[PDB]
Order: C-alpha cells, then sequence, then structure tokens
C-alpha cells in the first residue's frame, strides 16, 4: 500500500482560464494577430498551434523541434 | 426561425459535423469553415465579448444573438444527463459553430433566404 520511499507525483493537466487570448493578441481593429509560431510541414494542419519555448520551437505531432 | 435553428442542431448532432468548443470553432475558423455561429450577449463576461466578436467579424461568419451561455447547453447537450427529465448537474459554454453536410432540408430555403437577405 504504503513504501517507504514518498509517492512522486505524474503530470496532470491543470486548470487554466480562458488560455485562447494567451495566443491570439487583441489588437485594436478587428484584424487577428499572432504571436506564437505554427509549424509550416504539410503533415499536420495550421489550427495547431506549436509549443512556445524559449529557445527553440516544438512540433506538435512530428518532434520536428526547430532551432534558432 | 427557431424551430428551424434547433433542426439544424439537432440533424448536426445527428451526423455529427459540428465543431462545439471554442479550440474546435478556432480550428474551422483557421482552416476558413465557419458557416453559422450562435453568440451570446449581454452576459456577465468581462472582455470575452470583445474577441468573440472579433473572430465573428473576420470573413463571412453569420451573427445571430441569443440571451445566455446557460440555455446553450441543452440545445447542443453539454451536460444533459437523465435525458427523461431535466439534468441536475451541467455546466455552460460561449458559442458553439456548426459545418453542415447534409444541408438539404425543409425550412433551409427560408433559412437561406433570411440569411441572404
Ligand atoms: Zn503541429
Amino acid at each position: 500500500k504504503s513504501y517507504t520511499t514518498p509517492k512522486k507525483n505524474k503530470h496532470k493537466r491543470k486548470k487554466v482560464k480562458l488560455a485562447v487570448l494567451k495566443y491570439y493578441k487583441v489588437d485594436e481593429n478587428g484584424k487577428i494577430s499572432r504571436l506564437r509560431r505554427e509549424c509550416p510541414s504539410d503533415e499536420c494542419g495550421a489550427g495547431v498551434f506549436m509549443a512556445s519555448h524559449f529557445d527553440r520551437h516544438y512540433c506538435g505531432k512530428c518532434c520536428l523541434t526547430y532551432c534558432f | 426561425v427557431n424551430t428551424a435553428l434547433q433542426e439544424v442542431l439537432k440533424t448536426a448532432l445527428i451526423h455529427d459535423g459540428l465543431a462545439r468548443g471554442i479550440r474546435e470553432a478556432a480550428k474551422a475558423l483557421d482552416k476558413r469553415q465557419a458557416h453559422l455561429c450562435v453568440l451570446a450577449s449581454n452576459c456577465d463576461e468581462p472582455m470575452y465579448v470583445k474577441l468573440v466578436e472579433a473572430l465573428c467579424a473576420e470573413h463571412q461568419i453569420n451573427l445571430i444573438k441569443v440571451d445566455d451561455n446557460k440555455k446553450l447547453g441543452e440545445w447542443v447537450g453539454l451536460c444533459k444527463i437523465d435525458r427523461e427529465g431535466k439534468p441536475r448537474k451541467v455546466v455552460g459554454c460561449s458559442c458553439v459553430v456548426v459545418k453542415d453536410y447534409g444541408k438539404e432540408s425543409q425550412a433551409k430555403d427560408v433559412i437561406e433566404e433570411y440569411f441572404k437577405c
């Protein structure tokens, strides 16, 4: 049941409120602006937005990590 | 017209052609597949309505206004538990877009006459 070594946590998906405005920046006029990068390959669609890493960009499915 | 819109929503639920949720709606607009949508105005959303109107006012998207976010959870069927009666545990949603493939219906002529004119 319980071991002497303490239990380690798992990567649980937490609750984030209104994450889409973190991507689509609401500007003044009626025009959409995208800050985070997208996957340029034709394997996955443009609607999937890739990860915003501080030194690179992580592809969503193909793991094609783009470096500066 | 509300009966026709509910029939369209029900047959979109039957054929599973609708893209429920703001994530799938943003996917549909980024793939340019926004035909009809429902917006709930006069709500308690502080700044979400500006983003929803900004995405809805982009390219050939219908402008339909309803009253509440929590009244749209029963037509889409987010938490329609105990279908023989009234649900007791339910959450809400802002907008659910539809991408209907079986467009041919009975009142769809009046629907497209109202949408075009
Ligand atoms: Zn991707």
